[PDB]
């Protein structure tokens, strides 16, 4: 079965940072788009990020760009969010998400 | 911006309905058709006859190999393709590029057919029918997504005698009345509930599990209405009797110079609420299709397609979000001012068994 599980939320100040993790089961994980989408309360469904199974494409919502970090680790079947100035209004559920399915979230909390 | 997506389908039913693409870094411009009965994104990767013009990847600075290739079969036609992963744009609807798996075509063989103007697909079907595996991210998928669009989208095809595909959404303007929806029983196909057909108002002397044998689907890379055998043989007495041997089986055309002579056709799909149906009602001039005419509906061994002949009469949303299927009658389908589709309901289905699906 095919499994995701993200970690590394929790509260943080603003202008903090944190990493993200997502670990990916029964699939070939270094053959998959791996994506990061969020849901802030009282919003719709928001792409965070998008990285190309090899690593080389990736690509950002422009409300993150330059202070989010998408990557992986292929040979660890892990993908990455890592980010830096973070702002109230990041506060979200973050899910890692792959040909439909996604994992459970993590949730991250930014306050003053 | 669904309003922009309004008349961003060319063609027609014969040669398919599709929708103009932007792939790769400079972009290099496609036409591609829209299959919903299908869950690969493939464009053709070589020169071919019948095409002007391919993806060459050597040619895109964001193209990555998967390194794999793929081979797709249907039941007529089939390609191989490499796999890689390249930014899409779609000009009319979305401000951004998007990253999509992509199938180069480099094998074929019945597939790009002389008189198309396509020459990729995309399938919109779900995960379940993506090949190699359900791991490979369908086009719809990455999109929904990538984009924040709902996770539904609507199609109007306006050729009986372009049309409009919304990603993400519903048009007002794209149909009439009022909309009607039908359950998915499975997410791989579009498959949906078949209880009933009539034909000039009789019904057919079957078990409603024969329109189910062994799933009925919509499918807009379909051309005609296909129907099991035993179905069609049913369907076919009911239209003559209400009414050339080789025009059965399509091997023949038929001219005159012939409309009011033939019967409407209903389709009755259940309701979201399993205690009503509604119908679905094609004329004879969604059926007898002017070209002398071609009679638009064939045999099938194992599915009942509803395919363009039928699509063309309505507006059919594909809500994946609320696992459904809406129909609603379409302006666009009409002939010389004339309706050539109807929906109407509610029908009781009392006297219907609680699942007609094997
Ligand atoms: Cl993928």
């Amino acid at each position: 079965q095919v499994q995701l599980q993200e970690s590394g939320g929790g509260l943080v100040q603003p202008g903090g940072s944190l990493r993200l993790s997502c670990a990916a089961s029964g699939f070939t994980f270094s053959s998959a788009i791996m994506t990061w989408v969020r849901q802030a309360p009282g919003k719709g469904r928001e792409w965070v990020s998008t990285i190309g199974s090899d690593g080389s494409i990736t690509t950002y919502a422009d409300s993150v760009k330059g202070r989010f970090t998408i990557s992986r680790d292929n040979a660890r079947n892990t993908l990455y969010l890592q980010m830096n100035s973070l702002k109230p209004e990041d506060t979200a559920v973050y899910y890692c998400t792959s040909a439909g399915r996604r994992g459970p979230g993590t949730q991250v909390t930014v306050s003053s | 911006n669904f309003l922009a997506m309004v008349d961003n389908l060319q063609g027609d039913s014969g040669r398919g309905y599709y929708l103009e693409m932007l792939i790769g870094t400079p972009p290099q411009k496609l036409q591609i058709l829209v299959d919903t009965g299908s869950s690969n994104f493939a464009v053709a990767g070589t020169p071919h006859s019948y095409i002007d013009t391919y993806f060459d990847t050597e040619r895109s600075s964001t193209y990555r190999s998967k390194g794999f290739d793929v081979t797709v079969k249907y039941t007529q036609g089939s390609w191989t393709g490499f796999v890689g992963e390249d930014l899409v744009t779609i000009p009319k609807g979305f401000n951004t590029s998007f990253l999509v798996n992509i199938a180069t075509i480099f094998e074929s063989e019945n597939f790009f057919l002389p008189g198309i103007k396509w020459n990729g697909i995309l399938g919109l079907a779900y995960a379940t029918l993506a090949k190699p595996s359900s791991s490979l991210e369908t086009f719809f998928d990455s999109l929904v997504t990538q984009a924040n669009i709902p996770n539904v989208f609507s199609m109007q095809m306006c050729g009986a005698g372009g049309g409009s595909l919304v990603l993400g959404g519903i048009e007002p303007s794209l149909y009439k009345g009022d909309i009607w929806y039908t359950p998915i029983k499975e997410e791989w196909y579009y498959q949906i509930e078949i209880l009933k057909l009539e034909i000039g108002g009789q019904s057919l002397n079957l078990d409603c599990r024969e329109y189910n044998a062994d799933k009925a689907i919509v499918d807009s890379g379909t051309t005609l209405l296909r129907l099991p055998q035993k179905v069609f043989d049913a369907v076919v007495e009911a239209v003559a009797r209400a009414s050339s041997d080789g025009f059965w089986t399509g091997s023949q055309l038929a001219c005159w110079t012939p409309w009011s002579y033939f019967p409407k056709i209903s389709i009755y799909l259940r309701d979201e609420n399993s205690s009503r149906s509604f119908r679905i009602t094609i004329l004879p001039q969604l059926y007898i299709q002017p070209m002398c005419y071609r009679f638009g509906i064939s045999p099938s061994t194992n599915a009942l397609v509803i395919g363009a002949t039928v699509m063309e009469g309505f507006y059919v949303i594909f809500d994946r979000a609320q696992k459904r299927v809406g129909f609603a009658a379409s302006p666009c389908a009409e002939i010389a001012g004339a309706a050539v589709s109807e929906i109407s309901g509610p029908f009781s289905t009392e006297d219907v068994a609680s699942n007609c699906v094997p």
